[PDB]
């Protein structure tokens, strides 16, 4: 998508793994604000709306929480205390045709400053003098749709860094897309601590002899001590016994 | 506060040479990237040459490599644009560009090659 | 119209297996021997929860809409021929709303009763199947409603409206139950504590 039409796409209820993105051998000036880039995959947060653009890479450092300029004035603005990540990396081989890739024209003029996270779309030309333009372009019309010069012989500051906006907001909203959570193997017949799917604790973990309905995840008994669990990757039912203790 | 003007235009024939300039005020060109764009009749605006802000690497587009040369002077705060080996495809209106806070577009110069 | 709800509206409050114990709890519950609003086919309010106990031979009723204003100002929980569409979308209905014969999910001789519950931003889906035959009213049998799905919206829903051979609507308010779990892990009997002093 372009800067006039970067959509607020609601990709939800799936997983977008980020650990394959760090080993892409491509990322240049990636900076995840608020939270660290390392723990993006284990802990997640709601409002997982996504955006994309190839911004011209001369002023990537103008995009920051509380930093204005040209890109932060007329393209896309970040508010103070940003939770989320914008990842900038080059796109030299594919977003560069011969003779200039003029498939992404961009807004050069707006009357006011852009609101943070505002997708701006308009047709009308800039108002800078007092005389209105008659449709025919004159000396004070100032046609906002300028062309990025995207040629293969441009340098690294002139070539577009591709940016994706995985914006993170807080609402009364479902946390729909999170990263992957790794799992180890299963230990049996051992006084051991466990980290199952939601529930952790200590005990001796055995094979079962009971059965469940297809909707329970674990089970308790009289006076509510947890003595059962279901494992999620094996489709089996697993029992809990307390560890060996007593007096001497 | 940034004012850009263009000078050094004229009319040449096939096989001529010319020299353009862009005098600047209010910003240093050794801290920002200077670019040049042209505008031919019947065509859209396209980039000609640029100098990076470090001043080390200069770049030219696909049809204008090997013949054109852009150079800068830090003391006069003016960037010079050299024409060599001119063809009638280069008949255009030339502008200099910089992004210092906002973008500033000059009045341009006229270069006619025939 | 109104009719008596003999022993209906019980559900598992959580996903915890319990064997042969008489667990007691208090939650948002349908009272035993209450009167539901029977309609024979209608905006209905939503105080805290609804017990929905419709029967139809083919389920011509497929959609019912939650919201505060029920217009473009908010769920549309609708079924179709092979799927269901649920989404929170500000939408519309005309002066004669009917079906012409932020989520996605893929799904008389029938009695498909459901109960809906409202706490802590969460809305939960409970159901049973009931293959027995009675055309007059809701029957004398007993059934416990198992959970299906949970999803947060954080919206204070005030009323609803169903769309399309009858449906039954009752309401939920907190009292205390006793549940009779069996060996196989299902609820076989229930006691409303505040019904009569024998049950107290
Ligand atoms: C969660 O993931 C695990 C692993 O991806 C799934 O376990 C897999 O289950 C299938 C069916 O039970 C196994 O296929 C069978 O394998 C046996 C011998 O291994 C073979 O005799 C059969 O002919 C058949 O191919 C599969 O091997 C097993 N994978 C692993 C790595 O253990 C599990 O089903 C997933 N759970 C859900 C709910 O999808």
């Amino acid at each position: 998508a372009s800067v006039y039409a970067w959509n607020r796409k609601r990709i939800s209820n799936c997983v977008a793994d980020y650990s394959v993105l760090y080993n892409s051998a491509s990322f240049s000036t990636f900076k995840c604000y608020g939270v660290s880039p390392t723990k993006l995959n284990d802990l997640c947060f709601t409002n997982v709306y996504a955006d994309s653009f190839v911004i011209r890479g001369d002023e990537v450092r103008q995009i920051a929480p509380g930093q204005t300029g040209k890109i932060a004035d007329y393209n896309y603005k970040l508010p103070d205390d940003f939770t989320g990540c914008v990842i900038a990396w080059n796109s030299n081989n594919l977003d560069s045709k011969v003779g200039g890739n003029y498939n992404y024209l961009y807004r050069l003029f707006r009357k006011s400053n852009l609101k943070p996270f505002e997708r701006d779309i308009s047709t009308e030309i800039y108002q800078a003098g007092s005389t209105p333009c008659n449709g025919v372009e004159g000396f004070n019309c100032y046609f906002p749709l300028q062309s990025y010069g995207f040629q293969p012989t441009n340098g690294v500051g002139y070539q577009p860094y591709r940016v994706v906006v995985l914006s993170f907001e807080l609402l009364h909203a479902p946390a729909t897309v999170c990263g992957p959570k790794k799992s180890t193997n299963l230990v049996k017949n051992k006084c051991v601590n466990f980290n199952f799917n939601g529930l952790t604790g200590t005990g001796v973990l055995t094979e079962s002899n009971k059965k469940f309905l297809p909707f329970q995840q674990f089970g308790r008994d009289i006076a509510d001590t947890t003595d059962a669990v279901r494992d999620p990757q094996t489709l089996e039912i697993l029992d809990i016994t307390p560890c060996s203790f007593g007096g001497v | 506060q940034v004012q850009l003007v263009e000078s050094g235009g004229g009319l040449v024939q096939a096989g001529g040479s010319l020299r353009l300039s862009c005098a600047a005020s209010g910003f240093p060109v050794k801290n920002f990237e200077m670019e040049w764009y042209r505008k031919a009749p019947g065509k859209e605006r396209e980039w000609v040459a640029a100098i990076q802000s470090g001043g080390v690497e200069t770049y030219y587009a696909d049809s204008v490599k090997g013949r054109f040369t852009i150079s800068r002077d830090n003391a006069k705060n003016t960037v010079y644009l050299q024409m060599n080996s001119l063809k009638p495809e280069d008949t255009a209106v030339y502008y200099c560009f910089v992004y210092v806070g906002r973008s500033y577009i000059g009045q341009g110069t006229q270069v006619t090659v025939s | 119209a109104y009719t008596n709800s003999f022993t209906r509206g019980v559900y598992y409050p959580d996903k915890v297996f319990r064997s042969s114990v008489l667990h007691s709890t208090q939650d948002l519950f349908l009272p035993f021997f209450s009167n539901v609003t029977w309609f024979h086919a209608p905006v209905l309010p939503f105080n805290d929860g609804v017990y929905f106990a419709s029967t139809e031979k083919s389920n011509i009723i497929r959609g019912w809409i939650f919201g505060t204003t029920l217009d473009s100002k908010s769920l549309l929980i609708v079924n179709n021929a092979t799927n269901v569409v649920i989404k929170v979308c500000e939408f519309q209905f005309c002066n004669d709303p009917f079906l012409g014969v932020t989520f996605e999910y893929v799904s008389f001789k029938n009695l498909r009763e459901f109960v809906f519950k409202n706490i802590d931003g969460y809305f939960k889906i409970y159901s049973k199947h009931t293959p027995i035959n009675l055309v007059r009213d809701l029957p004398q049998g007993f059934s416990a409603l198992e959970p299906l799905v949970d999803l947060p919206i954080g919206i204070n829903i005030t009323r609803f409206q169903t769309l399309l051979a009858a449906y039954y609507v009752g309401y939920l308010q907190p009292r205390t139950f006793l549940l009779k779990y069996n060996e196989n892990g299902t609820i076989t009997d229930a006691v409303d504590c505040a019904l009569d002093p024998l049950s107290e």
